[PDB]
Formats: C-alpha cells, structure tokens, sequence
C-alpha cells in the first residue's frame, strides 16, 4: 500500500506551492493594472 | 527716435534667438511624442497581459 | 479472504485519487508557472 | 538706413514670438521632465517586481 504514501508524498507541497503561485499572480495583475494610473 | 544701429542688432539678435527656440521647442516636443506613444503602446499591451492573467487565474482552481 | 480482496480494492480506490490529486496540482501549477515566467519577460521588455 | 518705423514694428514682432516660443518649449520642457520621471519610478518598481517573481519561481 506504499503507491498510497510515495503518490502522496508531495500533496500538502504540491498545494503550498499553488498557493504561492496563485498569490505571486495576482500581485503581478494588481500590479500591471497599477501601471495605468 | 530710436538708435538705428541699436535695433538692428537686435532685429539680428531676435531672429538668431527665434530660431534656436523653435528648434528646442520642436526637438521637445517631438520627444514628449515619441515617449507618449511609447507609454501608450506599453498600456496597451499591460492591458492584455493583465486580461490574460485573469483568464489563467479563473480557468485555474 | 473477501476482506482482503476489498482492502485491495480500497487501496486502488486510494492510489487512483491520489494519481488524481497529484497530476491535477502539475497541471495547474504548470500553468501558474508558464504565466508567471512570461509575465517576468513582458515586465524586463519594458524596460528596453 | 532701413525703414525706422518698420524695424521698430519687426522688433516689437519678434520679442512677442520669442515670449510665446519660449514659454512654449519652457511648457513642454517640463511636460517632458514629468514623463521621464514617472517613467523613471515605474522601471523601478518593475525591477523589483521581476525579482520577486523570478525568487518565487526559483524557490517553487
Ligand atoms: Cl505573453
Ligand atoms: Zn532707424
């Protein structure tokens, strides 16, 4: 039942890291539309 | 009455004057052109990069 | 017996979502990512 | 040896185009100086933009 574990190995870093993306990009678009002022 | 000599060199003066001018004012104002249209190519292509951000952002969970 | 065959069953069930889990968060991070490395260019071609 | 009157017109001609011609590039002189600034700021706020990006992306 290890496929469980090594399949699972990078989820809650798989996430965290999604999450940083996502954050990083909407910065940028709040940024660029910053840009127009 | 006036000094004839005097305001010929000025009539001279002026116009040399004039035209150095013109030509700061016409160099000026063609660079705040070029740099308008500059900043509105930028804000142009900001606009799509920022409609292509949240197409990304929507379509992602 | 049949319990075990279940478990073998539930272990599947669990490796199939787990594949689910893992290859959706490449997918969108793999889009996260392309967008973020483009943008990083568009931002540096402004500064031309 | 010129026209006296008319140098005098000329002259007084001149000085008005001059007022108006210097006050126009002073005007856009400053437009200009305004818009390299600005420009000036956005370039490094962009700067540290990228790096906090390519931070991010390196860290991931
Ligand atoms: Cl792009
Ligand atoms: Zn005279």
């Amino acid at each position: 039942r290890t496929e469980v574990e090594t399949a699972d190995k990078w989820r809650l870093e798989c996430i965290d890291v999604c999450s940083v993306l996502t954050n990083r990009l909407e910065e940028l678009a709040g940024f660029l539309n910053s840009l127009l002022k | 009455s006036h000094d004839c000599a005097k305001v010929d060199l000025e009539n001279a003066e002026l116009r040399r004057k004039l035209i150095r001018t013109k030509r700061a004012f016409e160099d000026t104002y063609e660079k705040l052109r070029m740099a308008n249209k500059a900043k509105a190519q930028v804000e142009k292509d900001i606009k799509n990069q920022i409609l292509k951000t949240h197409n990304v952002l929507r379509n992602v969970r």
